[PDB]
């Protein structure tokens, strides 16, 4: 990993 | 530009005629777009992110134009939830962190 | 500062008694560490990313060290591969994104 890409 | 980080920074990319948004992520080594046909040779490829790995196509040397900057590099494609712009291209537009 | 992006963008931050590596992350609505034992209450959460969702704990008003700046506000707390520094908290030290 890679792509940390993060929602709520 | 200079673009701040009250709201995600999204923008428009431009990939062979296709409009798409995408978020400038530097928490991204790579590029990922969602589902999408591209011609030529791919390979697949594993990648990780919060809540696990992901399966997807690997396209190399893929011209993209994202804020009125032409780039070529790898863009792979798969299930990302947001289109995602990564570091890979990011150093190619002369993008920095500031504060 | 100005940070290149060349390789991750990881910095050295404190909290409390401890000193961790974390990813200075636009990619990341929110700021999130790895398991820890944070003082008061907190609500459990879900956040997505590229592999999927995982679950964390909320807590408020915490207070963080990054590169010099003093920063208090909410900290998730969970399974991140890599602990996080997003939006939520770039907004204090007053990062943007420059090309």
């Amino acid at each position: 990993p890679g792509n940390f890409l993060q929602s709520s | 530009p200079q673009i701040t980080l009250w709201k995600r920074p999204l923008v428009t990319i431009r990939i062979g005629g296709q409009l798409k948004e995408a978020l400038l992520n530097t928490g991204a080594d790579d590029t990922v777009l969602e589902e999408m046909n591209l011609p030529g040779k791919w390979k697949p490829k594993m990648i990780g992110g919060v809540g696990g790995f992901i399966k997807v196509r690997q396209y190399d040397q893929i011209p993209i134009e994202i804020c009125g900057h032409k780039v070529i590099g790898t863009v792979l494609v798969g299930p990302t939830p947001v289109n995602i712009i990564g570091r890979n291209l990011l150093t190619q537009i002369g993008c920095t962190l500031n504060f």
